[PDB]
């Protein structure tokens, strides 16, 4: 497993987009 | 993962539709952080939220009203009728193009020489006044609104 | 347990990176969905891949082309296979550079030896709209991994 | 000292010997050199029968060449230690912060913080899988020179 910091990703699911 | 802040409808780190308040539509945002403010009597939930596609807006506080859940189900024309209150997308300067969301009381809909018509009153929340009989362009994505 | 639909490069339940369009960072994803959508040219119908994040159930199922899917990294390089002009996996923190940050890819493009550490610098894509970072110092060395392909 | 003829070492010179089953280095005699039989289809290798002085219980134990050296006798001085450099350096894979074994390490970086000079490096505990990056060095007054046969 790879070591990560912050957060995670910025992007949800959003059908309408 | 989420993040419970001991209060309120929404978790740290929770996605939601937020409205801006430069605008009056609704946009995909992330929960970042969540207080409480003094009212006089009970005190008022702050959810402080970041829109997904603006990180160049940062971080803005808005009250319970300005968020909800994620806009995730269609309507089916079937399902369209006079007084509903629904998510449409629509452009105040150029009605006829595409534009961003926002929530809409449908007030008429027909079907004119084969083409399905929505018209509606535009609502911006308090980012300005209504805009009164718009034709909704898009009525294949006709979005219901999401509560907490 | 992978479950072939019969097209695309991944497996139903297959682990893999996907990437996040506005950051450009990598992140440990599952499949659970292929679908696809008609091309705008008339060409061959574009695959879409639905995914979830391992270690963020919060995003939901967020949909992917090609581009932002790959298999799982799992091969770090060797010192000596690191070259200027290598298209590498790379751990950055575009806020704090000096940091643990994010998977970002990274062209290299300078390495060199000093009298205290091994150093690499290279050039850091970002997202879709983001525009790339020109002579990052990489500050995980030992941690450049290799980017698969299907 | 009795010459067998072939191979580095005499009969009963001391020798730096590696330990099979751990990895580490040890002081050790040679106390005899064959070949191995060619009967199986080879290939012919030198082999060093040792016994470890601080261990005899551990009998005598036959070793290949690679595993075998003259014994370390040259401690690096601080300015001497460079990234890439394979060294001998006592570390505890079990307590790293404590006194351990004698085991090669390729110096990654070394520092000078307010507190004290610092080195860190990749501790080769077996085979290439068998290693582990970004050890603290805890003794860097104690960093010796691999010595090469003859």
């Amino acid at each position: 497993k790879r070591k990560s910091a912050g957060g995670g990703p910025s992007r949800a699911g959003s059908p309408r987009r | 993962s989420l993040i419970d802040p001991g209060f309120g409808f929404y978790k740290i780190n929770e996605f939601v539709d937020a409205r801006d308040l430069n605008m009056g539509a609704w946009f995909e945002a992330q929960i970042v952080k969540v207080t409480k403010t003094p009212a006089g009597g009970p005190e008022e939930i702050v959810y402080h939220v970041k829109y997904e596609d603006y990180p160049e807006n940062g971080v803005v506080q808005l009250r319970g009203k300005d968020v909800r859940p994620r806009a995730r189900t269609v309507y089916q024309w079937r399902q369209l009728e006079p007084g509903m209150i629904v998510m449409v997308n629509y452009n105040p300067d150029d009605p006829k193009e595409r534009g961003y969301w926002y929530d809409a009381e449908i007030q008429r809909k027909r079907e004119t020489r084969t083409q399905r018509e929505v018209f509606g009153k535009i609502l911006l929340g308090d980012a300005g006044d209504s805009l009164n009989d718009c034709r909704i362009m898009f009525v294949t994505e006709i979005y219901k609104i999401e509560e907490p």
